[PDB]
């Protein structure tokens, strides 16, 4: 053994429960309104599913530039009026 | 707890059930456990299935596999196995279930309640492994049994409503067996038919006579066998032959049963009589047939000679040869000229498909016909996607053909490791050296050298 | 000389229920921060920009296609860091741009770095010999030849394998289409030494396990061994007679034995990342030339490479504008090769 | 891009008028049409005849028209073959010969509708991809 | 008797702390409606 | 010590050099059988009829192939699945243009090799072994049935049997992918584990093994001499690799029994394998990989594209060239 408390006495200790019946949940409900809030989408740049297209366009907006791919970018955005 | 635990009995809890090897009593409550689950499941998985069930829709459409069971019988449907009647398919899920807790009491009772061991408690239900006598006489029993099941087969074909034939003139009906082959040339000489092409052993079976006849040859044998199997014990050369164990009697059985798996693996693959098309989906060579059709069809409706039309390899593009003569269709089901189905044979002359036939006698029901096959050929994806692996999705299918045929391979193919894992133990048990090699009997140190 | 480094070699190396090292240093941080990456990228990001494809939980995508992708192609060879001058600190652009790949892929490789001096370490400090280092060069070759070389011969990231179920699948279905690459030698021995592998795995353990000696009483042999017992739990005589007499050789020497099955599968991977190291630069094992040359002029002859030719071309065709949208591929229905009806 | 009231807008019959469905009728008509229609005509083809799609130009130039609602209601009820001279009922699902072909015997007139208008509004969605078959895919 | 904060305990959280967000993430996307 | 009696003696003699035993006595003549018939067709036989469209392949090297494009082609379509032994043929050069060679192997190696299994239980039964080395067998025997018999099976014609050739083999691999999506089965990424994961553990476990073995000899000479064939001491410290191991992973993820060890060297390849010959077997019967394609729809209703449509259109391309002069009608159904 190296030292540190064994898991099965951890796990099965109330204390242990009492603190993460609390620290899980609360977790979880964080990741859930991560998503349910629209937050996800905004941090990562991820189109949501009305804003693959413009609603009569079909070519997807590949970026094509290396150092204006920022603004192309942007461009490609701003046209979603 | 006798010999429920590792010290007790030798065995770890990951080969807990073999603890019960030597128990009768708690062994035959695993069984009756067991066999309430089998029912458990026949009668809840109607009761889905029905609950599920549109009549409009074709089975094969819906996901079912029991219900088809149930309408191949004569319950439940008509003329062109259309569904008249649901309520037997209720009755027939409902009572399955009902007794399925009469065999999970009994089993739970003697599991954990009933002796242990039924040796001390009674002799005519006690049995030693090694008593060759008791051992031929139980399997005895269970031949009777399985006899008396296949002529209830017969009883409902001959007595009690028949059978759907999916081959009755007027597109396939219930129809009652009045005449079942008992000539022992045809139901024996089924069984010495090649396996391969165009022979099909017993797979091609392809009328129903022959199908009730031949249950009257196993409802028979099987009872005599039974009989046979009390009255004697086994002889000198078959008890030499045997390794006589529990085990062992094991291993036999899961090598049977992986046989069985494959051949009805073949059967619902290949046979649309016992299997028939209208609830099961077209077999793989009928659907691939069934394209031909379809496009001889349009394509002669637009003027074409498809007698003399040449395809593009120099083979007719819509009829050839097959190897020993016969006029089939071309295109790559060249290689499913031995299928035959009642949609097709009308067209079927001496020679293989006849020309007139197919320029005059081709009627509106086989155009549909033919269609709706093509259309539900036994392809799609593990997620039901119907179709080729290319296809985009929209149709949620796949045939019962290919489900019934996958599952029972993988079933048949781990029976037959279950067979070499038990019989290569039990002979290793039998001898000895099952738990490994004696350090200071090593059979090899007392053999002389290869070399 | 106690001083703070020798205190901090003392700390490092305790013996903890996950050790740590000098190494761990290294190990950690980017094995976290890669594993991180793939995790934040296949759950929420897309590759609508790069790729014109949805590649995340977020967009609907499953396990099997979910994906961190390649940059675009007009990214090049950029290293795309978070403060370059595409991405520009911007942490969303960089994200729309393919910044996670590069990402993952380079503290990915320095992970790996961290993982084989880590077995070193481990190594010198319980006293064995750093064979299992030495064999963990296998999965560093394949890893660079195939995600940092191959690429850099190409022109750009874009055709490096993107890290996803599918997306990997498509990578092997594109090596087939434009490289041939199931007819390329150094594949070849890669996959005699993976099945050889494999096999040696099989026959290894089942033979152990079938000339063990009888150690104990139940019926259950695993716990009629002790590790520290001195004798051998199986026979090695046993197991060289039946396999002298089922294969016609068998093994004698245990040293050796378990020296090949280092061997087998660790030459293997490196075989097969010489030959990606030649198609990052498209030095394929295409065409055999006398085939072509009598195919050419005599239209009776055919053999299973020809026909395979024509399943690379049906690949080349049919994917290429989707696969490759930066080159804008119009193919018009009637130059698109097939065979009759199909 | 989004399923907006434009999108929805479609011919109801030859002289101009135009009908504009709910999401609900689009959705509905998908349904309907993958219960009793897509077996053969996935995609906008159809696989026992690929010479004739659902293309709306295609359905333009049928005999009577059928790119408009009351020409696809009349098909589901008494198709023709693409000329008009022939009556194909017994071959092709409908609901005069619902009888033999028993998917059609639930279908309402309401259905038709949704079917309909769900083959209308599809090419606008997909261009090219409606009819167009695996090079599409 | 036992430390509470060691090396082990920084480690089995930095791994499950955001494997249980995620999977509420995950777990809202599923109610997502195009 | 009648005539019957030696012959059985001798038969099932642990002193023969190679062992025969009763399976051995079918195995030697069918395994004879199809080595000399493969040998004999791999250099000579004459162009095979494979798709039945009177359209000839070119397996063997004096027909203008090497090494890695020859084979043993299947045979014919026109035949399916029907028995063609010579004496069907009305003379050899027509069993030859229609691929009767390659019947002839198959079932003769798959007969031989199911002996060959048979064999293995048989002499470990003569020799006080444990009976179940066969059952590891068991999974690359399973895959030969799966790509020689059962795939012509279900798709109804052994001219869908894997050829017996380098090239031929990636054919019949293109093929399959195009007409069942393998890579998308669950059973072939099982494989994939089964052997990817084989792989591993064999280096893993030769590394271990070797980087603990016992100091016995000096520098200037092999290792291996260190070890001698029947000594009683193990020639190993495990207790010095489970030392490493644990430490480089964590203490429980590393095992210190060595049977339980080999027993999981033995299982994770041949339970593998298992799913991959399964999934081939069932792929038989149609029941193929997932079809993501065109699963992700945007809010109006366009498709957008996956790594998966990706695939599908790699999946095209092979289906729309394979066999390209073998379909008159539009779906490809066997
Ligand atoms: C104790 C062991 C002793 C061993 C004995 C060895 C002797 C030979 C073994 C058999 C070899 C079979 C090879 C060909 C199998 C085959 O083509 O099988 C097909 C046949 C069915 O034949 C088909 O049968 C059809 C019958 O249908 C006909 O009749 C029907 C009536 O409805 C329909 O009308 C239909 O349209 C019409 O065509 C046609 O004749 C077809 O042309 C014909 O191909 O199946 C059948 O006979 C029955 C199924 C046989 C089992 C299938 C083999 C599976 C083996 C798996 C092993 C795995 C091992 C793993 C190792 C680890
Ligand atoms: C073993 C264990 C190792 C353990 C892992 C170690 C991990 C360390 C990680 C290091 C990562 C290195 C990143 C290299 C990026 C790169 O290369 O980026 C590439 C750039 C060159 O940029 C490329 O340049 C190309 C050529 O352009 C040139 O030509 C053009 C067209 O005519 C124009 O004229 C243009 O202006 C001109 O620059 C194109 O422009 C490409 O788009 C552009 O990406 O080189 C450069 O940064 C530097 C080039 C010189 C050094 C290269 C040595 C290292 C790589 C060796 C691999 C050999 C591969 C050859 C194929 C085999
Ligand atoms: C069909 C599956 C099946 C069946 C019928 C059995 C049956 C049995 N097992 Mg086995 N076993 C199985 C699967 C099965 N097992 C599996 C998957 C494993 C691996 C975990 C094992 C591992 C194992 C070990 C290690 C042992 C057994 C033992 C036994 C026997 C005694 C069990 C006991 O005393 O528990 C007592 C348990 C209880 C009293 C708790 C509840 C049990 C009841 C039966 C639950 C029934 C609930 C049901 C809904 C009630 C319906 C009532 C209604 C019909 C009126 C019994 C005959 C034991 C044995 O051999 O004894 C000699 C034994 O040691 N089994
Ligand atoms: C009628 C069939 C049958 C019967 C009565 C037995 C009976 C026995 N077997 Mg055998 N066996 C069989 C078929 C059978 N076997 C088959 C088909 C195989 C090939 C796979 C085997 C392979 C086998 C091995 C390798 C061993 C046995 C052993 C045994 C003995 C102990 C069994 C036990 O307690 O397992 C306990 C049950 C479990 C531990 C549960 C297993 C869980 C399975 C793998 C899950 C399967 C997944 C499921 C189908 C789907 C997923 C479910 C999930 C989504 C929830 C017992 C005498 C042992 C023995 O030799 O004793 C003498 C032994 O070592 N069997
Ligand atoms: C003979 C067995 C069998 C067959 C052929 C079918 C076939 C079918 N079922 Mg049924 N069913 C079965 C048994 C079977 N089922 C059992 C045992 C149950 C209770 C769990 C059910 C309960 C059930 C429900 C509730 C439903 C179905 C449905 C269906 C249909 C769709 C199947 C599907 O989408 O699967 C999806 C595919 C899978 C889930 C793949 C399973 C992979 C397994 C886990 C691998 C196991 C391998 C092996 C056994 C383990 C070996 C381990 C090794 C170590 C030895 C199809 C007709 C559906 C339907 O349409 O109803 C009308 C439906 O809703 N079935
Ligand atoms: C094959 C299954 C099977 C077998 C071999 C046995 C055997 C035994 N049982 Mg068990 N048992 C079973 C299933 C089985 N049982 C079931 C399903 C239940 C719940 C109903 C029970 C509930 C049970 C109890 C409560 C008791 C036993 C007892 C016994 C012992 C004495 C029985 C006797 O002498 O009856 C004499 C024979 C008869 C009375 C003939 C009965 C005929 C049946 C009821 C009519 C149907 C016959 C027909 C073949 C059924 C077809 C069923 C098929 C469709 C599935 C004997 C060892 C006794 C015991 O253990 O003593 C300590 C005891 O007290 N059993
Ligand atoms: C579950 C069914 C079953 C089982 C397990 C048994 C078991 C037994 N029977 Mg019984 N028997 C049965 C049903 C059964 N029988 C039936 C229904 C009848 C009436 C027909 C008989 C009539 C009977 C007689 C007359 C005798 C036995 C005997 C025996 C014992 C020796 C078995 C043997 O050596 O077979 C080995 C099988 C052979 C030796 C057959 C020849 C080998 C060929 C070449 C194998 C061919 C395999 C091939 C793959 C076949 C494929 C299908 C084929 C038809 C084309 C054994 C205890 C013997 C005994 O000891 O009686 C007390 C005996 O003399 N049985
Ligand atoms: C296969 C059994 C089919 C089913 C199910 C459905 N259709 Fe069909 N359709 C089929 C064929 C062979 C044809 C050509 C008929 C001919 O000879 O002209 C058609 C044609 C149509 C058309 C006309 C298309 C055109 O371009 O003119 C329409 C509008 C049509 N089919 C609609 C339709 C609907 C709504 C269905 C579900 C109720 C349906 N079809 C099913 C084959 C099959
Ligand atoms: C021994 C043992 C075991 C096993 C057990 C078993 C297996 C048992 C079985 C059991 C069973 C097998 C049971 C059953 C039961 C049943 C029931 C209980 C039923 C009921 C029914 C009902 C109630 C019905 C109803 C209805 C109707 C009538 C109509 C329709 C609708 C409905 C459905 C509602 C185990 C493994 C655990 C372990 C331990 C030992
Ligand atoms: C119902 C029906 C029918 C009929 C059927 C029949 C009549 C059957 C029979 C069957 C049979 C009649 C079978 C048999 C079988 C057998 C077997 C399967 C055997 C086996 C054997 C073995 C296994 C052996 C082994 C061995 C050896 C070889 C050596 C020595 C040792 C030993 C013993 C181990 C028909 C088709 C008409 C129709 C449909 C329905
Ligand atoms: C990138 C980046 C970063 C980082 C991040 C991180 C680090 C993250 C992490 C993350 C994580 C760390 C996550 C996790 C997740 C997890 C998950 C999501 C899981 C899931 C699971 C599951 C789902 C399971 C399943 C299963 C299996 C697998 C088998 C067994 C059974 C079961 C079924 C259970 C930073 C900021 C630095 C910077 C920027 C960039
Ligand atoms: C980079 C690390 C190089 C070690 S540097 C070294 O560190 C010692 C601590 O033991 C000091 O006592 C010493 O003055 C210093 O030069
Ligand atoms: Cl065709």
């Amino acid at each position: 053994t190296t030292g540190e408390r064994p898991f099965s006495d951890i796990i099965t200790s109330v204390r242990y429960w009492v603190i993460h019946s609390i620290t899980i949940p609360a977790l979880f409900i964080a990741g859930w309104l991560f998503v349910s809030t629209g937050l996800a989408y905004d941090v990562f740049g991820t189109p949501r599913p009305d804003s693959y297209y413009a609603q009569e366009q079909r070519s997807i907006p590949l970026v094509t530039d290396r150092f204006e791919a920022k603004q192309q970018v942007e461009t490609f955005l701003e046209q979603l009026k | 707890a006798t010999n429920r635990d590792q010290e007790s009995s030798g065995f770890a809890w990951w080969a807990g059930n073999a603890r019960l090897i030597n128990l009768s009593g708690k062994l035959l409550g695993a069984h009756v456990a067991h066999a309430g689950l089998i029912v458990f499941w026949a009668g809840a998985m109607t009761l889905f299935e029905l609950a599920h069930f549109i009549p409009e829709k074709p089975m094969y459409e819906q996901g079912l596999i029991l219900i088809p069971h149930i309408a191949t019988l004569g319950w439940g449907v008509g003329p062109g196995g259309e569904v008249v009647d649901t309520f037997p398919f209720f009755v027939v899920g409902v009572v399955h279930l009902i007794s399925s807790a009469v065999l999970g009491f009994g089993g739970v009772y003697h599991a954990i309640r009933g002796p242990e061991t039924l040796e001390e408690y009674s002799s005519f239900f006690g049995y030693d492994w090694k008593d060759k006598n008791k051992m031929t006489t139980i399997l005895g029993f269970h031949l009777i049994v399985l006899g008396i099941g296949a002529l209830l087969l017969v009883a409902k074909a001959m007595f009690f409503g028949g059978l759907y034939d999916t081959w009755a003139p007027g597109g396939g009906d219930v129809r009652v067996i009045t005449n079942p082959t008992l000539d022992p040339r045809v139901i024996f000489g089924y069984l010495l038919k090649s396996p391969f092409g165009g022979e099909g052993w017993i797979v091609s079976v392809n009328n129903l006579e022959d199908v009730v006849g031949g249950h009257i040859w196993i409802g028979l044998i099987c009872i005599a066998g039974g009989i046979w199997h009390i009255l004697t014990t086994p002889f000198g050369w078959a008890r030499r032959a045997f390794i006589w164990s529990g085990e062992a009697y094991l291993s036999y059985s899961l090598g049977a049963l992986s046989m069985m798996g494959f051949i009805a693996t073949c059967f619902v693959w290949f046979n649309n009589t016992v299997y028939p098309s209208e609830f099961y989906g077209p077999t793989g060579p009928e659907a691939s047939q069934a394209q031909a059709m379809t496009f001889l069809i349009r394509d002669q409706k637009l003027g074409a000679n498809v007698g003399s039309a040449q395809g593009p390899t120099g083979l007719g593009k819509y009829l050839m040869r097959s190897p020993t003569g016969e006029i089939i269709f071309g295109g790559e089901t060249m290689r499913f000229w031995d299928f035959r189905g009642p949609w097709l044979e009308p067209l079927r002359g001496p020679n293989g498909l006849d020309l007139n036939k197919i320029k005059n006698d081709i009627q509106p029901w086989q155009e549909r016909r033919a269609a709706e096959y093509m259309t539900h050929a036994p392809l799609g994806s593990l997620n039901s996607v119907g179709g080729v692996a290319t296809e985009i999705n929209s149709v949620n299918f796949v045939s019962p053909r290919s489900w019934l045929a996958t599952s029972h391979f993988v079933l048949a193919f781990f029976f037959l490791v279950g067979h070499l894992w038990h019989a290569g133990r039990a002979r290793a048990a039998a001898a000895g050296f099952e738990k490994g090699i004696d350090r200071e009997s090593e059979p090899v140190l007392s053999m002389p050298s290869l070399d | 000389e106690r001083g703070w480094f020798d205190i901090l070699d003392d700390w490092l190396k305790r013996d903890r229920f996950v050790f740590v090292g000098w190494s761990g240093i290294l190990l950690f941080p980017c094995a976290y921060l890669a594993l991180g990456g793939w995790l934040t990228g296949t759950t929420f990001v897309t590759s609508w920009y790069t790729h014109g494809l949805a590649s995340s939980y977020l967009e609907g995508c499953n396990f099997l296609t979910v994906a961190v992708s390649t940059p675009a192609n007009s990214m090049g060879h950029s290293l795309l860091l978070l403060w370059g001058p595409e991405a520009q600190g911007d942490f969303t652009r960089w994200c729309q741009l393919g910044g996670l790949w590069t990402f993952i892929a380079l503290h990915g490789a320095f992970g790996l770095i961290g993982f084989m001096l880590r077995q070193f370490e481990i190594a010198r400090l319980v006293g064995v010999r750093p064979y299992n280092a030495i064999a963990f060069s296998a999965p560093i070759a394949v890893f660079v030849s195939v995600f940092l070389i191959y690429p850099l011969g190409q022109s750009s990231w874009f055709f490096a394998p993107s890290f996803g179920v599918a997306a990997i699948f498509r990578f092997l279905l594109f090596f087939q289409g434009f490289h041939n690459w199931t007819l390329n030698p150094f594949h070849m021995m890669g996959v005699a030494g993976v099945l050889g592998g494999a096999l040696l795995c099989a026959i290894h353990g089942a033979t152990v396990e079938n000339t063990l000696f009888q150690d104990g009483e139940g019926a259950s042999t695993f716990r009629a061994f002790n590790p520290t017992q001195a004798e051998e739990t199986y026979s090695m005589v046993t197991a060289n007679r039946f396999w002298s007499q089922i294969f016609g050789i068998a093994f004698s020497n245990k040293r050796w034995l378990h020296f090949f099955m280092l061997f087998v599968p660790v030459t293997g991977l490196w075989m097969s990342a010489i030959g990606v190291v030649g198609l990052a630069l498209n030095l394929r094992s295409y065409d055999f030339i006398s085939q072509e040359i009598r195919a050419a002029e005599d239209p009776e002859f055919e053999t299973f490479y020809t026909k395979n030719l024509l399943l690379n071309e049906g690949i080349r065709a049919w994917m290429a504008p989707q696969d490759q949208p930066h080159e804008n591929f119009v193919f018009p229905e009637e130059v698109l090769p097939r065979g009759n009806a199909l | 891009a989004e399923l907006t009231p434009e999108v929805l807008t479609v011919p109801l019959n030859s002289e101009g008028k135009t009908i504009t469905l709910t999401e609900k009728q689009y959705l509905e008509g998908k349904r309907l049409f993958q219960y009793a229609c897509a077996s053969c005509h996935v995609g906008g083809i159809t696989k026992t005849n690929p010479s004739l799609d659902l293309r709306t130009e295609t359905l333009a130039l049928a005999t009577p028209p059928r790119d408009n609602i009351e020409g696809l209601v009349d098909y589901m009820k008494n198709p023709t073959t693409y000329d008009g001279e022939q009556e194909i009922a017994e071959v092709h699902p409908s609901l005069r010969s619902a009888d033999i072909f028993p998917k059609m015997r639930n279908l309402t007139e309401k259905d038709l509708v949704a079917i309909a208008g769900h083959i209308l509004v599809e090419p606008k969605i997909l261009g090219d991809k409606w009819g167009g078959g695996k090079v599409y895919y | 008797s036992y430390p509470i904060f060691t090396v082990r305990w920084v480690a089995v959280h930095t791994l499950a702390v955001p494997t249980i967000f995620f999977l509420g993430a995950i777990a809202a996307m599923q109610f997502i409606q195009r | 010590a009648n005539l019957w009696e030696r012959f059985c003696n001798w038969v099932t003699s642990t002193d023969n050099r190679l062992y025969v035993g009763w399976f051995g006595v079918i195995m030697i003549p069918t395994l004879l059988a199809a080595t000399i018939c493969f040998v004999i067709a791999f250099i000579a036989a004459p162009p095979v009829d494979i798709d039945g469209i009177r359209e000839p392949v070119s397996g063997s090297l004096l027909y203008g192939n090497n090494i890695i494009t020859g084979a043993v082609v299947p045979s014919s379509n026109a035949i399916g699945l029907h028995f063609y032994p010579i004496w069907e043929a009305a003379s050899l050069d027509e069993w030859l243009y229609n691929g009767g060679p390659y019947q002839l192997i198959i079932f003769h190696f798959l007969l031989g090799a199911s002996c060959y299994m048979g064999r293995q239980w048989e002499l470990s039964y003569r020799l006080g072994m444990r009976p179940w080395i066969c059952v590891a067998y068991s999974a690359p025997l399973a895959s030969a049935f799966a790509v020689f018999l059962i795939y012509p099976i279900g798709q109804g014609s052994f001219s869908d049997g894997m050829p017996l050739g380098i090239s031929g083999t990636f054919n019949f691999m293109i093929v399959f992918q195009a007409e069942h999506n393998i890579l998308m089965h669950p059973f072939h990424q099982l494989g994939v584990a089964g052997v990817f994961g084989g792989a591993l553990f064999c280096a893993m476990h030769g590394s271990l093994v070797t980087s603990s073995l016992i100091r016995e000899t000096t520098e200037t000479e092999s290792a291996n001499y260190g070890y001698k064939f029947g000594q009683e001491e193990e020639t190993y410290n495990i207790v010095a690799a489970h030392g490493y191991f644990g430490r480089l992973i964590f203490q429980y993820a590393s095992f210190n029994n060595s049977r339980s060890l080999h027993f999981f060297l033995a299982a994770w390849p041949v339970v593998g394998v298992w799913f991959a010959a399964l999934g081939i077997s069932t792929m038989a019967f149609n029941l193929n990989g997932f079809n993501f394609n065109h699963s992700v729809i945007d809010a109006k209703g366009n498709v957008i594209n996956t790594w998966a449509d990706i695939i599908n259109r790699a999946n095209l391309g092979m289906e729309v060239m394979h066999e390209r002069n073998a379909h008159n009608f539009p779906l490809d159904l066997a």
